[PDB]
């Protein structure tokens, strides 16, 4: 009745200020008894109602990374996008925490969540250049870089031009997966900017992402201005 | 021991904003907003400069004022944290900071002007145009910043580099703002002249406003504005109708074929007339001195529909209109004075007397009224000038009004001001009439001042 | 992508160029604004920035000062153009204005001696080319290859050190290029061998080469984007079949009496990559 | 249910979003007294009650709080074509008295000409300054134990005119003496006309503050400077009266404004026609005018010149001619040295004497002629009088408080010698 | 915060000035004049008493003007390295953040002879009711508010109402005599609950000379406790406007703070304004007619306000 | 009609210009934080007051309390409306109450303006100031109560149960109780029967049970269900022998007791057997 009433409260952004303070308190006084599946149903509950506590965020991130194999897969994903959302940082939570996901790979619905994972782990300020679990979840992520949409590229070019991430293969295989995805028309002109923006710090050519996504990626970035017909004539006259 | 998130807050405000006004703007949101924002507090957190001016700017535009916490704290770390503040997030951080009444809402503006001063050579037009926009609402006058970005503008016209929608947002500012230049000015008309059949009526309108409202100008300008203007009149209402007209009013040439063309135009939507703008297109022709009297009818014909609207200013002026051309009609004369009387409580010194010489002027006098405005002259009589306090006089003489309480300071003031009272020659005759109505025994000073 | 030009000064330009023929100051004036309109439609460039009015004509050229190769930029060394430095801290300032500091080139003007200039560096796809020349050091070269080098089957970047005569003009001048491997070189001694000494490197690029007559001012970038379009002088005739022919769209532009001038299309404007 | 509710109240609970704070019996009245409905079941829950009171509430609020943010085109208003607060009456402005203490000068944040630094609008008639007095509250009934309580008198406005002019010259004394430019004092006679476009929004009554704003802004003023001869005689008397001493007879100086392309410059040619001294164009640091309500008026003047490499100025010297013999300007100049815009003939006398507090003080007076002048109309003769006063050293150690007070004093002398000497015409 | 004696305000004027040689129109001639000294004062006064009125109104409110007669004191914190002269503006703002004014309302007594002979009876002031009225004035300090009650001299309650606010505060200072202090206020609401349950439990007993307090602990406590002496005059001119003088000659009997322990005698005007004069009624009338009479009585008894009993050493 | 607009809108804009939140009313109230000259030294005497209780608690010294009970003998710690929460005033009670200072003038006066200030007292206050003054067996508690009595009814309904069974502990033992909280007290436990620990069901049973036997046995009602549960679910033979021997207990005062819940004891009495001391077993036949 304190985690369900919370969780029901973070579920439609409902805070009340002093209730929330006893509430706080309470779960500060009796921490260390706090069953699996509660600490899920609280820290997204106080995470979606912006509250930034230190002592409380630092008790709930030390007793979810003491009990890890209780949280399944999904849990895994939710609790690492909860700190993720904020801003806070836990380098203990995220380090005993990434790799159960990594080791569990294989059960992973599609590559998506893989990148949304690398994103929030992004967000959290973790160096992305740590151990070989991120590696492997990138690889994995290239092996089967067919599932990918606008979204997932968009985020993992961000992530890839922010974090100075010099590792090739994935940027090729976002350059053909970018060409694929245009080839059904089902791609955005920003994704073409971003994808062509990254290609370009990292200097890597791949003519065949350039040509046909050129026209896509330059119709957001060239700024147009507006010419009467007389100045259209004139410009004709002119070349 | 618990605080919100200011970055996540700013965002959720900025889309609050966002739906608020662009729905409908039910009070439900700015109540949201309001409590909201009420609880959100500037901390040991490390929020950056725009996540700083998106609260300011949304925390003002849900109206609040230096009484809240949030803005006091916001106001800060501009005073102290100057250089973090760029060319992008200026004119939030000016135009936010304008309606405050603080003083330390005002030296802000002052350390924006000097790190606007030197750099009104390094930016592009968007840039230019919003810092003008921005600093415009403020109400400073620093000359060498406008001289700069005059310079600036001016450089950036040479070859087309502003559409057509920044001209509008430069022009309304630089006239607002109480400056004249031929040369921006007439470069601003030489890019509109060049970006043909890209200005609508509906983006023609405000340049010739903005224009006109710093009518002391040379010809050759409105009267390329006039052959624009013929083909423009057929897709637009009434309010630019009369806003337009109005402004060529005060250009002071006369255009008689655009004159004619806008009365042949206007009589259609004479039912959209919400009789709030009428007294400036009926002022317009006293302005000018155009008796067209087939439109004349037309708006008075159309007056006893809507009287509610008509404010004290809106009365003044269309019974000072009316006096010219007067037709002297009892039928709306009647319902318009006791509307008058009604609002007499709130009106104006000069509007007062001028609505009292045009009372006594139309020869309708009636007991309300006359009480009325003789009660509330008295609170207004001691700031009048020389012929305005004639006037006044006069009026009440005409009002036949005997009561020491109100004669008394009038006779006082004019005492005092004798000698601009008696050298008025084209008043002469109206200082004539009012000794010969009233007789020497009230102020024998006046008495042998005059017989000087 | 983001380009930056300066209006020349009306009052102070000399009529007579070093040349023995007479210019029309009107002239400059009149083109230049035409010159603007086309640069700001050719679709080579972003965006394009008006830089304010300075005295010396010599202001007007805007490069000479710093290359972009990269994310990065590289600022000139500092030898023999200290008569006009203050000018420079100027410009700097539009840069900035909308744009990074990047390295501001620490590592280049810093770099014991110098003797570099924009237009000896040209870049090319996976690869970097210097005009080893009397403009240009061997040790330019080397901190070229210490610094834009990486070698793999997919951090594949080179560095070609082209040698040239004495009298040979920058490098950038007359051989240039154009995306989609077409390669723009003058038919004259400079070319052919500006041609050859590429030949012999990396014979596996296939680059097609296109040739124009001797005294052709054209300007073309690789640029992150690719687009089919070169700027040639309106003048020679035959070099706009000859680009043509292959696939390439040319516009022409008036550079009569700048070129009596003396100002190419190189340092006319600035070219320069902007990020994230 | 009873009067305590009121539309205050609801007003108050509905902005906190805490209407269900209430019993039913009370919305019950409410809607029915003051939504003025039609009937309501008196077996409605809280529910229905509070959603038909806030759908009412909300659709009767038509005041519009937000106040747009944002520039907006397709706009037409016909406006144009803090006075409240000017007084400060409506609240305390939060963030107040935490200034540096600038409020008896209007300052705004290098040099030029014309340029006022520091504007000080004075009367005599007029003074908005209030004053403090200590009393003995020992009688009143409950003030029995406290022997100073202070209460709010009025003032003589000289005393306040003179603390505000002490305030200013300490301020500029101290800045004079961080810039160390060469000091120069004056205190001119004449007459300061100003202009009809000063009066904002068209209005006569006006307090000080606002005008004083607007002079320091939009500078709508002109100083003129004019005597009389038939006080000469007359102020020769308080020279007897105040044993000045002639340290120079009536000389003919011939004054010329050397312009140039690029900076300005000025010059005094003598009976000789030679130019004998090179300087800059005064710099005006600070101004105070002191109305009287007679024509006698006074202008205090603190101007100090910038340095100058001598090198460029001996590049000058004579080099320039200025040769203006028979009422001709011969100056053959230089193609492109400069120009001479302005050139008057004056007839200068001075006294000289020592003052108590140790310091020069020169009375000139000085008759005008201009003969050369391009912008504007200048012509005919001119008498005007005015003390030169260098100010002290930083070093020297001068007290400034009496200083100040002498200077005032004695300006108010001269004043008061010529106040009869311009009895000639109406000027009022 | 209003000094008399003071013109803090610039005249416009323009005069003919052909003997200066260059420019001698007079069209850019431009003068400063000095002005009257009540005019302003009065004028911002009516000003502000409007605005005010009309916000009250425009509140659904009920108020009503109030005029006293005493003094003006100052704690030294208004007072600030050893100044003499400051702005009028400054010292407003400067008497806003902690209240530091101490006015005790007081007036001599021995000027009744005189005060009958100010012209009472020709404006319209008469004696109505019954004089010398004996009766008690007490407050309670409940969890959340201040209540006033009025008891009677037998010791029922009177009236029990709430604590006053004040929304339009004038100061307007005056020469060695007296000055005065025109006010507005409001009534705020309260529960007739709390009316009704004030009326069963007694609040004083009233013994043969001395007054003892016997309210619960639950209720509240007694802070304040006077007796007053009371009478009344009533003046209507002719406007529907009640001008009421009230005399109250209170010793107080039961005292909180330090400074109220001395018999005091002092003079009161009020007046009445419903909320119905935003649309009929000229209420800016009502308080020029107060503050012109009011300066009336104020030189009245300046003299022995100064003369025997107090000092005023205004320098 | 457009001024009016206008008029409407600035005069609501300027009421919603006010509010707590303003820097006049943030500067009225620091200035009612503002601590008296004396309350500086009344906190230094309660901190030394404070730093020789665990000292006195712990080594069980002599002569401690010796220049402890004369430092608090001149204690101007009075604070009238200063802390509107008492906390040092309770604070100051309790640390007179551990030292044996019960005959003190101080302790005196601090009673005297708890029943001076007795109508901004709420529930926990008063609970806890209830909780002492009960250790310190005044002579004078019953006019201290009596006085008190009035604000009970009125603050009622907002009392924890575990403080409750203290307060009618106290009211019963001076026979000052009254039939008009006890009802509010059994209405605010019968309501919560849901969840409320068994021990202190059972002893606000017991406690009124000589006296008020209705109330008694509609708490018990309350809980029959949970009690039987209880005692046949344990385990641990202490707890459920002293549930049975209180719940016989009350059933033998009120002379009446529900079926299930005597079933249910009857049945435990079996089991128990060998922990049954003959007072048990003669309490557990009296019950029936």
């Amino acid at each position: 009745a304190i985690s369900f009433a919370i969780a029901a409260f973070g579920r439609v952004k409902y805070l009340d200020k002093k209730l929330f303070d006893r509430f706080t308190r309470w779960i500060l006084d009796h921490s260390k008894d706090l069953n699996a599946a509660e600490l899920l149903l609280t820290i997204r509950g106080v995470s979606r109602v912006m509250l930034l506590n230190d002592q409380l965020y630092d008790d709930l991130g030390s007793k979810a990374a003491e009990k890890v194999k209780e949280f399944p897969i999904e849990s895994q994903c939710v609790l690492l996008s909860s700190f993720g959302s904020l801003g806070v940082e836990h380098e203990r939570l995220a380090s005993r925490m990434v790799s159960s996901i990594a080791e569990n790979r294989e059960e992973l619905t599609d590559a998506t969540k893989a990148v949304d994972v690398i994103t929030s782990l992004w967000s959290m300020n973790y160096d992305v250049e740590d151990d070989k679990h991120v590696a492997q979840l990138a690889d994995w992520v290239v092996q089967r870089a067919e599932e990918l949409t606008d979204e997932s590229i968009g985020k993992l070019c961000l992530v890839l031009s922010d974090t100075n991430w010099r590792h090739v293969p994935l940027v090729r295989a976002i350059a053909e997966q970018s060409v694929r995805l245009q080839g059904q028309q089902s791609i955005s002109p920003k994704c073409c900017r971003e994808v062509l923006d990254v290609l370009g710090t990292f200097m890597i050519h791949h003519q065949g992402a350039r040509e046909n996504l050129s026209a896509l990626g330059r119709s957001i970035s060239k700024e147009r201005i507006q010419l009467s017909e007389e100045e259209e004539q004139h410009l004709q006259l002119l070349l | 021991v618990s605080h919100l998130s200011a970055r996540n807050i700013a965002t959720e405000a900025l889309q609050m904003k966002k739906l608020h006004q662009e729905r409908g703007g039910n009070p439900m949101l700015a109540q949201q907003a309001r409590r909201v924002l009420f609880a959100t507090s500037i901390a040991g957190q490390n929020l950056d400069a725009r996540s700083v001016a998106l609260l300011l700017n949304t925390a003002v535009y849900f109206g609040m004022e230096s009484d809240a916490k949030l803005v006091r704290e916001c106001i800060d770390y501009c005073l102290k944290n100057d250089k973090l503040i760029t060319v992008d997030v200026l004119p939030i951080v000016v135009t936010a900071c304008a309606t405050l009444k603080s003083r330390d809402a005002r030296e802000v503006i002052e350390m924006q002007a000097q790190k606007a001063a030197r750099n009104a050579k390094f930016l592009d037009a968007k840039d230019v145009t919003n810092i003008i926009s921005a600093f415009s609402k403020t109400g400073i006058n620093h000359e060498k910043l406008f001289a700069f970005l005059s310079r600036r503008v001016q450089t950036l016209a040479r070859v087309g580099e502003f559409e057509a929608a920044h001209l509008v947002i430069l022009a309304n500012a630089f006239s607002r703002l109480r400056y004249r230049d031929k040369f921006l000015f007439g470069a601003i008309a030489r890019r509109a002249m060049s970006l043909r059949e890209r200005v609508t009526v509906n983006e023609l309108v405000p340049l010739i406003v903005a224009f006109s409202k710093i009518g002391l100008k040379d010809p050759k300008l409105s009267k390329r504005f006039a052959t624009k203007a013929m083909e423009y009149v057929d897709q637009m209402n009434a309010e630019q109708v009369a806003s337009m007209f109005m402004a060529f009013a005060y250009f002071g040439i006369r255009y008689d074929q655009l004159f004619g063309v806008l009365t042949n135009r206007a009589v259609e939507l004479i039912d959209e007339f919400n009789a709030q703008y009428i007294s400036t297109t009926l002022n317009a022709f006293q302005r000018i001195g155009i008796n067209n009297p087939e439109l004349f009818d037309n708006l008075a014909e159309r007056a006893l529909a809507v009287v509610q609207d008509h404010d004290a200013r809106d009365i003044s002026k269309t019974v000072t209109a009316l006096a010219h051309f007067g037709l002297k009609d009892e039928e709306l004369f009647k319902r318009l004075a006791s509307h008058a009387a009604s609002i007499a409580d709130q009106f104006d010194a000069m509007g007062l007397v001028n609505t009292a010489h045009a009372f006594a002027r139309t020869n309708f006098l009636q007991q309300d009224m006359a009480v009325a405005l003789s009660e509330r002259s008295v609170y207004v009589c001691r700031l009048l000038d020389a012929g305005e306090t004639r006037r006044l006089l006069w009026a009440l003489a005409k009002f036949q009004v005997r009561d020491p309480k109100i004669l008394t300071p009038v006779f006082n003031r004019c005492l005092a001001l004798h000698y601009d009272f008696f050298a008025d020659p084209t008043g002469s005759e109206e200082i004539e009439e009012i000794f010969d109505f009233y007789g020497p025994n009230f102020c024998p000073p006046l008495y042998q001042l005059y017989i000087s | 992508l983001h380009a930056f030009v300066r209006s020349p000064h009306y009052r102070t330009i000399p009529s007579a160029g070093p040349n023995g023929i007479v210019v029309n100051r009107d002239m400059l004036v009149h083109q230049f604004r035409d010159f603007y309109k086309t640069l700001q439609h050719c679709s080579l460039v972003d965006k394009v920035h008006l830089m304010s009015e300075r005295p010396s004509v010599e202001a007007l050229r805007v490069a000479d000062q710093m290359v972009s190769i990269g994310a990065t930029f590289l600022e000139m060394p500092l030898t023999g153009m200290e008569h006009r430095a203050t000018e420079f801290m100027e410009s700097m300032r539009y840069v900035r204005g909308a744009g990074g500091p990047s390295t501001l080139a620490s590592y280049l003007q810093d770099t014991e001696n110098c003797r570099c200039n924009s237009g000896d560096v040209v870049c090319l796809p996976n690869g970097i080319a210097v005009g080893h020349g009397p403009r240009t050091n061997a040790v330019a070269h080397t901190t070229l290859k210490q610094l834009f080098e990486v070698k793999d089957d997919q951090f594949s970047f080179d560095v070609f050190t082209l040698e040239q005569e004495g009298d040979a003009p920058p490098l950038g001048d007359y051989f240039g290029f154009a995306g989609s491997n077409v390669l723009l070189t003058w038919k004259d001694e400079h070319g052919l061998l500006a041609v050859d000494q590429y030949q012999q490197k990396q014979p596996h690029t296939e680059m097609n080469v296109v040739y124009l007559e001797p005294g052709c001012h054209f300007l073309s970038f690789y640029g992150v984007d690719h687009t089919i379009d070169v700027l040639v002088q309106k003048g020679y005739e035959r070099s706009m079949d000859s680009i043509a022919a292959a696939g390439l769209n040319p516009i022409p532009v008036q550079w009569s009496e700048m070129d009596k001038l003396g100002i190419s299309m190189r340092a006319a404007v600035l070219p320069l990559k902007f990020f994230k | 249910d009873f009067s305590h509710i009121t539309r205050n109240t609801v007003w108050g609970l509905w902005n906190e979003g805490n209407l269900f704070s209430l019993s039913v019996p009370e919305l019950a009245f409410f809607l029915q007294e003051h939504c003025r409905v039609a009937n309501v079941d008196p077996r409605a829950k809280k529910s229905a009650l509070v959603r038909q009171v806030e759908e009412i509430l909300s659709a009767e609020q038509q005041a519009s709080a937000t106040v747009p943010q944002e520039d907006n085109p397709h706009a037409i208003v016909v406006t144009d074509y803090e006075e409240a607060d000017e007084y400060g009456d409506w609240g305390a402005e939060p963030g107040f008295e935490d200034r540096r203490e600038l409020d008896f000068m209007e300052l705004s944040p290098r040099y030029d000409p014309l340029s006022p630094r520091a504007f000080q609008l004075l009367h005599s008639e007029t003074a908005t300054d209030v004053g403090i007095a200590s009393i003995d509250p020992s009688k009143l009934p409950g003030q029995s134990k406290v022997k100073n309580a202070l209460a709010a008198i009025h003032v003589a406005p000289n005393d306040a005119n003179k603390m505000r002019f002490r305030m200013a010259f300490e301020w500029c004394l101290m800045n004079i003496w961080n810039m160390n430019m060469p000091g120069e004092l004056n205190i001119g006679a004449g007459k300061a006309l100003y202009y009809r476009s000063v009066a904002k929004q068209n209005r006569n009554v006006m307090p000080l503050w606002t005008v004083q704003k607007h002079l320091y802004a939009q500078h709508p003023y002109a100083w003129f400077a004019i005597a009389s001869e038939s006080n000469v005689a007359a102020m020769e008397s308080l020279a007897a009266a105040l044993n000045m001493s002639i340290q120079q007879e009536r000389t003919t100086s011939y004054k010329v404004t050397i312009r140039r392309m690029a900076e300005f410059f000025d010059c005094e040619l003598n009976g000789q026609l030679k130019c004998t001294m090179m300087n800059k164009p005064w710099d005006r640091f600070f101004v105070s005018h002191y109305i009287r309500s007679k024509m006698p008026d006074l202008r205090y003047v603190v101007r100090a010149r910038h340095p100058i490499k001598k090198r460029i100025a001996d590049a000058y010297l004579e080099a320039d001619i200025l040769r203006s013999t028979r009422d001709s300007v011969q100056s053959v100049l230089s193609p492109e040295l400069g120009d001479v815009v302005y050139c008057c003939e004056r007839v200068v006398r001075k006294w000289a004497k020592k003052t108590a507090t140790g310091v020069t003080l020169q009375l000139v007076e000085t008759k005008r002629t201009p003969l050369i002048i391009t912008k504007a109309g200048d012509e005919g003769e001119r008498l005007e009088y005015e003390w030169i006063v260098p100010l002290p050293q930083q070093a020297e150690r001068i007290d400034i408080a009496a200083l100040t007070d002498e200077l005032w004093e004695y300006g108010n002398k001269l004043a008061a010698a010529l106040e009869e000497g311009m009895e000639e015409l109406m000027v009022h | 915060l209003l000094v008399s004696d003071t013109a803090p305000d610039v005249v416009v004027s323009r005069v003919n000035t052909t003997a200066f040689p260059g420019f001698p129109s007079n069209t850019e001639c431009y003068t400063l004049g000095a002005s009257e000294k009540d005019v302003a004062i009065r004028s911002r006064y009516s000003k502000v008493l409007q605005w005010c009125c009309l916000n009250m109104s425009n509140l659904q409110m009920d108020g009503e003007l109030y005029v006293d007669f005493g003094k003006l004191l100052l704690k030294p914190s208004v007072m600030r390295k050893n100044r003499r002269i400051v702005s009028s503006y400054t010292l407003q703002q400067r008497l806003q953040v902690n209240h530091p004014y101490t006015w005790v309302p007081t007036l001599p007594e021995s000027c009744l002879s005189k005060i009958q002979e100010q012209f009472l009876q020709p404006e319209g002031f008469a004696p109505i009711g019954k004089g010398v009225q004996l009766t008690y004035s007490g407050t309670i300090k409940r969890s959340k508010d201040q209540l006033h009650v009025d008891l009677d001299n037998k010791g029922k309650v009177l009236a029990v109402n709430s604590a006053w606010v004040n929304l339009q505060t004038a100061w307007c200072t005056h020469a060695k005599g007296p000055d005065v202090r025109l006010l507005l206020r409001s009534r705020p609401p309260i529960r007739r609950q709390d009316v009704e349950l004030f009326a069963s439990t007694p609040i004083i007993k009233l013994a043969d000379d001395d007054v003892a307090d016997v309210l619960p602990p639950e209720h509240g406590q007694l802070v304040y406790l006077s007796e007053d002496e009371t009478r009344l005059f009533e003046r209507v001119s002719d406007r529907g406007v009640t001008i009421t003088v009230r005399e109250v000659k209170r010793q107080p009997l039961i005292i909180l703070r330090d400074e109220e322990e001395d018999p005091r005698v002092e003079y009161s005007l009020s007046a009445h304004i419903p909320a119905n004069a935003a649309k009929a009624t000229d209420v800016r009338a009502v308080g020029l007619t107060a503050f012109e009479l009011a300066g009336r009585l104020a030189g009245l008894v300046a003299e022995d306000f100064v003369r025997e009993y107090g000092c005023e050493a205004k320098l | 009609n457009p001024f009016e607009k206008v008029a409407r809108g600035i005069a609501f804009k300027m009421r919603s210009k006010v509010h707590k939140q303003g820097y006049s009313n943030t500067v009225m109230a620091q200035q009612a934080r503002r601590l008296s000259p004396t309350g500086l030294l009344a906190m230094e005497r309660l901190t030394e007051l404070t730093a020789l209780q665990q000292r006195h608690q712990c080594t069980f010294d002599p002569a401690l309390r010796s220049k402890a009970t004369q430092i608090l003998r001149t204690l101007p710690l009075l604070s009238i409306d200063e802390d509107p929460y008492f906390t040092h005033t309770q604070r100051a009670l309790r640390l007179a109450a551990y030292f044996g200072a019960v005959d003190l003038p101080v302790t005196y006066a601090l009673i005297n303006q708890h029943t001076k200030n007795a109508f901004m007292l709420d529930a926990f206050s008063m609970a806890s100031f209830f909780y002492t003054l009960a250790k310190l067996k005044h002579p004078q508690t019953k006019e201290i109560v009596g006085i008190l009595l009035p604000r009970l009814r009125e603050v009622a309904p907002e009392l924890i149960a575990r403080e409750a069974v203290h307060i009618l502990r106290l009211l019963c033992s001076i026979q000052m109780a009254d039939a008009q909280l006890v009802k509010v007290v059994t209405e605010t436990v019968v309501a919560t029967a849901a969840d409320v620990p068994l021990r202190d069901a059972r002893q606000c049973a017991f406690i009124l049970s000589e006296t008020f036997p209705e109330e008694a046995q509609r708490i018990l009602g309350a809980v029959e269900h949970r009690l039987c549960d209880d005692i046949d679910m344990n385990a641990d033979a202490n707890e459920v022998k002293t549930t049975i021997l209180d719940v016989c207990r009350v059933v033998s005062a009120t002379c009446k007791g529900p079926r299930r819940l005597l079933n249910s004891v009857a049945r435990r009495s079996m089991e128990l057997l060998p922990q049954l001391t003959p007072l048990d077993v003669a309490f557990v036949l009296k019950a029936f």
